RNA sequence: UAGCGGCGAGCGAACGGGGAGCAGCCCAGAGCCUGAAUCAGUGUGUGUGUUAGUGGAAGCGUCUGGAAAGGCGCGCGAUACAGGGUGACAGCCCCGUACACAAAAAUGCACAUGCUGUGAGCUCGAUGAGUAGGGCGGGACACGUGGUAUCCUGUCUGAAUAUGGGGGGACCAUCCUCCAAGGCUAAAUACUCCUGACUGACCGAUAGUGAACCAGUACCGUGAGGGAAAGGCGAAAAGAACCCCGGCGAGGGGAGUGAAAAAGAACCUGAAACCGUGUACGUACAAGCAGUGGGAGCACGCUUAGGCGUGUGACUGCGUACCUUUUGUAUAAUGGGUCAGCGACUUAUAUUCUGUAGCAAGGUUAACCGAAUAGGGGAGCCGAAGGGAAACCGAGUCUUAACU
RNA sequence: GCUUGACUGCGAGCGUGACGGCGCGAGCAGGUGCGAAAGCAGGUCAUAGUGAUCCGGUGGUUCUGAAUGGAAGGGCCAUC
């Protein structure tokens, strides 16, 4: 182990590209531009959606929906969350402080995604059909 | 700098589960009266955008 | 990391100019002109190796010719006659021997007439 | 995992992560390229065609001359012109992550131990801030190209070594990765592979 | 991101969170006690900084060489092996460097303190009107008049008075929150004409400044203005005494100096294009991209012959340059007089994919702190959940009254 | 002659398109007309008779509603 004996890991540092230098490096001349027009050109190119002038697809479809502000401040909490905060009690300030929801949300959801092997009490929090069923299975509390 | 969402094209997309894109069907907006109730039918649910669209919804939506 | 090209530059032209020798005027002497000369010296001889074996062959026949028409065959019905023979001399050999060794040669024609007969 | 001391004749219960694991090569070689990028000052630049000192006008009218059409007198082109894409000061420093840091320094370590390059004492300090003393030190025990880390800053070796161009001295919170393979040997002391140990976890 | 937007091209927040830094006051006035906190101007004193400086370790022999710092042998200093110079590459020859010190005088910043001016504390008051608001036209807000709150105001108007007034994005009620139409305020922030110290995977004379040099010069232009070229003898000038040809020339040949004049001032090295002198071979009956394949002869080497190296090339087969652009170019299409040097896919930030590495249902920190490539910092960001315009439901969900 | 199937929600499976789209479709649910019944009817023998998106208007609406209750504005469905 030396400053001169150490090598990286073989296909980790791929050699660049270099357009222009000649017939044998396979890019010499128009460096894999082809012949002519608009993409051959110094910064020349279209625009991201641009279709040649025909109606993009972006324009051609109508907009729809809206967007609720309140589906910013809510927020869902798996099974396997509930045993990640101190205290046995799952509420949303319990939760904020484990780091599982952020700081802003106001309303949560425990879903039937992952595991809960301890018993816990959820406090304050909307619980799904499934997540109930598997909260009170491992001897956990749902409360308002 | 940051890439810019064509912002047009975030109002007219949304990213689905596998990673397509849903939208809504053209037609539907006005001259409605000699459209057929089926053909009117067919429009109103959402579609999924086409194999050779992709490329451009995707260019338009960075942060999708 | 600023790079002169000079050494490089000296050495490639001082590679070409030097396989430009013997060549007229500016083939010998510009590295521009001598550059095209050297290139299409290679194409010649890529072309030449192919075209000497044509023009050996071509010279060898020529010559069995001569010596088969001496002994009073030609070419055509003598190459059969070796060949009904079953004698594998090929026309390099029978070329040589057509001029180094007339009596061997007027040999390998009996042989030829005797087969055709 | 145990250390054999030099002349103690002791042995140090050391974790066997740290210095007992395989040697990753790649994951070494990525960190030691970045310290040595992160050594990088970047300080350089040249002109383009917009910062050559002169004026915008045209030298020569662009049809009729029989010359070739120019613009500018700073064209990269032309002689005294501007660098076509000329260097700015950069940052060369590349983000290494915390835990392929210390598996690198964990690599690094295990590999000293197995080449029998790491040398672990009870103590190692020098009476006065004295070359000639750290010189005689270094004699006795038969080193010349050694790497000292120490448990904490020792004020007098660390004078005593400064004039000595294959020597160094460390605490164990100030090593490096590059440090740990440029020199021969590298003496630890009971304390710093106490300290490298709780920093390597 | 939310939004704004011929809802095009584009433009682009805030709330809240993590940090650097943190500091609060006065007038709208009178009385009581009075120069009581602060600030500025400025005498003195001390600390300290700047504007000159002082000391600063340790090597000699031998070899080569013109010369020793190089090789070899043996010593020595080092809180000094940063760097430079010295006849080649020097820790110990010289200047330095680490470290330790120094000011008659002027000045910066701190505190201490003198003086002139300014006013502290307490009680009772007072509380910014052509103003807020409005109509019209504009402008500013990420916000283009939109459903458009907020700000400024050119024009026309115009309140309430803490039982009062503003804001919470049209607007109303309720509630919460603040108090406009007077003023001051350090830090964290931005910058470099200049001064000092240091540094560079920056350049090294067509580069780097336009300018390494008597350059914003010479030169051009009425003027504003434009704007070059141009570095190197040698260690030391020891820069060639003296003689000769020549016009008391230019230039040269000797002599001498020097290690070298295969350094002579047009001076290190001394490429290429281009131009000569000499020799070998070919060439005055011979038609074309000038080569290539065959090949005699001559010259010159070999080998101790061996039908072989090198140079040349009579004669002979084949053979219309290169680039570019084109369906297609020997093309009578384009480009190049030749040489040398320079001259064109980069860089930053986003984003995705591939390779590779770390860790893995987790991964990773940003600013900043710093013990400074460590460690701290998890604010965040991506991912382990989706469906629906959404409310919402959730391994499902949406669609529909409900789905075979 | 009687009538409103010129129905509302969907749709196995196909056709034709670079795409946006356009077309054909048995069967399912609800409700309907005609026929005694089997059945037939989601316009017209079929293939032309058309205009994307944006912006805006009207009606409806278990959606949204910037402190909160409303409202404005936005969404969704129908349509211009
Ligand atoms: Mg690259
Ligand atoms: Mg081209
Ligand atoms: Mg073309
Ligand atoms: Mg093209
Ligand atoms: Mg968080
Ligand atoms: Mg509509
Ligand atoms: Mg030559
Ligand atoms: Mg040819
Ligand atoms: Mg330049
Ligand atoms: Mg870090
Ligand atoms: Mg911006
Ligand atoms: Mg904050
Ligand atoms: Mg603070
Ligand atoms: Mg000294
Ligand atoms: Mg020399
Ligand atoms: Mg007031
Ligand atoms: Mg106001
Ligand atoms: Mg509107
Ligand atoms: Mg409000
Ligand atoms: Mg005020
Ligand atoms: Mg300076
Ligand atoms: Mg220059
Ligand atoms: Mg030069
Ligand atoms: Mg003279
Ligand atoms: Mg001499
Ligand atoms: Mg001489
Ligand atoms: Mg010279
Ligand atoms: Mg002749
Ligand atoms: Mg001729
Ligand atoms: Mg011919
Ligand atoms: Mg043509
Ligand atoms: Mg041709
Ligand atoms: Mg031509
Ligand atoms: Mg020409
Ligand atoms: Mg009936
Ligand atoms: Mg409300």
């Amino acid at each position: 182990m030396r400053l001169n004996t150490l090598s990286p890991a073989e296909g980790s540092k791929k050699a660049g590209k270099r357009l222009g230098r000649g017939i044998g490096s396979g890019l010499g001349k128009t460096g894999g531009r082809g012949h002519k027009g608009q993409k051959s050109r110094s910064g020349g190119g279209v625009r991201r959606g641009f279709e040649g002038g025909q109606m993009p697809l972006y324009r051609r479809l109508p907009k729809f929906g809206f967007t609720s502000r309140k589906a910013a401040i809510t927020a869902e909490i798996r099974l396997s969350d509930l045993a990640k905060v101190e205290g046995g009690v799952v509420d949303l300030n319990t939760l904020k402080a484990a780091n599982i929801i952020g700081i802003q949300i106001e309303f949560a959801k425990v879903i039937l995604a992952g595991e809960v092997t301890t018993p816990v009490t959820v406090r304050g929090l909307r619980v799904t059909k499934g997540a109930r069923a598997a909260i009170e299975a491992a001897g956990g509390k749902i409360e308002e | 700098p940051k890439i810019k969402t064509v912002r047009g094209a975030a109002k007219r997309f949304k990213k689905t589960g596998k990673g397509g894109f849903k939208h809504k069907h053209a037609n539907l907006r006005h001259i409605l009266t000699k459209k057929a109730t089926k053909r009117k039918r067919h429009l109103r649910p959402k579609a999924m955008v086409s194999k050779g669209d992709l490329g451009l919804v995707i260019a338009c939506l960075p942060y999708a | 990391a600023r790079v002169k090209r000079g050494v490089i530059a000296r050495a490639r032209h001082k590679k070409i100019l030097k396989q430009a020798k013997g060549y007229y005027g500016a083939r010998s002497r510009v590295y521009r002109v001598a550059f095209q000369a050297v290139i299409k010296a290679g194409q010649y001889a890529y072309r030449d190796r192919r075209q000497r074996k044509r023009q050996f062959r071509q010279l060898w026949i020529a010559r069995i010719n001569a010596a088969a028409r001496q002994n009073g065959i030609s070419y055509s019905k003598f190459i059969n006659g070796l060949k009904k023979a079953s004698v594998e001399i090929d026309r390099k050999i029978l070329a040589d021997i057509a001029v180094f060794d007339k009596v061997a040669f007027t040999a390998l024609v009996e042989k030829a007439k005797a087969a055709l007969a | 995992m145990e250390l054999v001391l030099k002349d103690a004749q002791s042995a140090l219960t050391v974790s066997e992560t740290t210095f007992g694991r395989d040697f990753n090569e790649a994951l070494v070689h990525q960190v030691v390229v970045a310290y040595a990028a992160g050594a990088r000052q970047g300080t350089r630049a040249q002109k383009t065609r917009a910062e050559v000192t002169g004026s915008g006008k045209k030298p020569w009218r662009q049809k009729g001359t029989g010359r070739a059409r120019s613009g500018s007198i700073k064209s990269p082109i032309w002689r005294s012109g501007g660098v076509t894409f000329a260097a700015r000061p950069q940052d060369h420093s590349q983000k290494v992550n915390k835990k392929m840091y210390r598996g690198a320094l964990k690599s690094i370590l295990s590999e000293l131990v197995r080449q029998d390059r790491l040398i672990v004492v009870e103590k190692f300090s020098v009476e006065a801030p004295k070359t000639k003393l750290l010189a005689q030190k270094l004699k006795d025990m038969a080193l010349e190209d050694v790497l000292i880390i120490t448990g904490e800053l020792d004020e007098n070796l660390f004078l005593a070594a400064r004039n000595l161009h294959k020597v160094d001295v460390r605490d164990a919170t100030g090593i490096d990765p590059v440090s740990l393979i440029a020199f021969d040997k590298v003496v630890m002391t009971a304390d710093a592979v106490k300290q490298v140990e709780e920093m390597l976890a």
